[PDB]
């Protein structure tokens, strides 16, 4: 009942830079994911 | 070109945009000082002093009109999301009261439990 | 690091710029709901909604101060190029009346036959 | 479809019968104050700059000091910048003060 | 008494990540450099 949906696991692309400030490219991470949980599978306990 | 062989004539092509203007150099007066990543109002410009300066030194202020995480507010006041932000230069703290303070931003994220705020910076009017 | 062998002190390096400020997330109120690519005034922020918000959820508004094309103008009034635009939060429409509305832009292209305006968004004051 | 059509750095206008603009100079046309990128004649289309950028200019009234930080107001009658703060329109703030050559660096403002 | 410090002689870069439509890719150059002068070495002559 648990499914892991992935389109892009992870992508660290160098971002746009303001050359007029001599600021380096914005390192930015990006992931397109999702999950599908359920209740039929799981049972809670105490201690 | 001094001593050129020929009397050439030089014609200038005008150009108004000297710079992108996202930040401004400013000179510290006597009663002013700065340390890095702290907000200040220096010579009519309000921004993030990216460098340390104490006395007659040059510092640069970020005026990008981006989103900024500040803290350093008047803790007694409430800062809901969307409320305008004013810089009280006498207390050197942000505040929502508009008595005689400079309008500098609008809160994007409300005052959390630790008085942190996110806000857009405004165009230095 | 939990259970580290030696009490290593932690020093925080300050930072101010949290984001570019092109857009801001906002929480929907009770009597509000947004569809994509339409203008709204939600918690003091005027901008283009990038997501379909239904109720009590989080949506992002675009405050880029760019040039925007928009219908939803009070067709009774004529919007010449250069006239200041105002937002009528009661009617949810653009207008040139400055009674108590929010100043939100200035027109570039005049009111055409299709009731379409091109205007420059303003700094959210 | 997208509401945003352009970044808004530049805006087009149509010259009136009493207006004429030359390249790279400041002109208040139809409520937009900016730097014209084309030499325009009556009833012609030109493009201004509203880039919120730092701009250089000497087209100023040379009577009062433009010390850094003071607001710059554009006087449409005399077609000059000034610190009068009268009914003239507000257009920017000085970044670098006036030099002996009467040259000003100032930041444009969002046309409110 | 004259030491030239060359960290980065010169590097020019060009980009149009977020510039205006009317502005072509602007060109920017920068260099890290430093020089140490002295008074132990100089004598100032006239004529």
């Amino acid at each position: 009942g648990f499914k892991e949906l992935i389109k892009r696991d992870l992508t660290t692309e160098v971002g746009n830079a303001d050359l007029s400030k001599l600021v380096e490219n914005q390192i930015v991470g990006h992931c397109y994911r999702g999950a599908f949980a359920a209740v039929e599978e799981n049972v809670q306990e105490i201690s | 070109f001094k001593g050129q062989p020929t009397p050439s004539t030089i014609t200038q092509i005008t150009r108004a945009k000297i710079s992108d203007g996202k930040s401004v150099r400013v000179i510290l007066s006597e009663g002013e000082s700065t340390k890095t990543q702290q907000f200040y109002l220096i010579n009519g410009f309000f921004g993030v002093a990216m460098q340390d300066g104490e006395k007659g030194d040059e510092v640069t202020l970020q005026i990008e009109q981006a989103e900024y995480e500040t803290d350093n507010i008047v803790t007694s006041e409430a800062f809901e999301a969307g409320k305008l932000i004013y810089w009280d230069n006498t207390a050197k703290k942000f505040t929502t009261t508009s008595a005689s303070n400079r309008l500098v931003g609008r809160v994007t994220d409300g005052k959390d439990s630790n008085n942190v705020i996110w806000f857009i910076l405004l165009p230095q009017q």
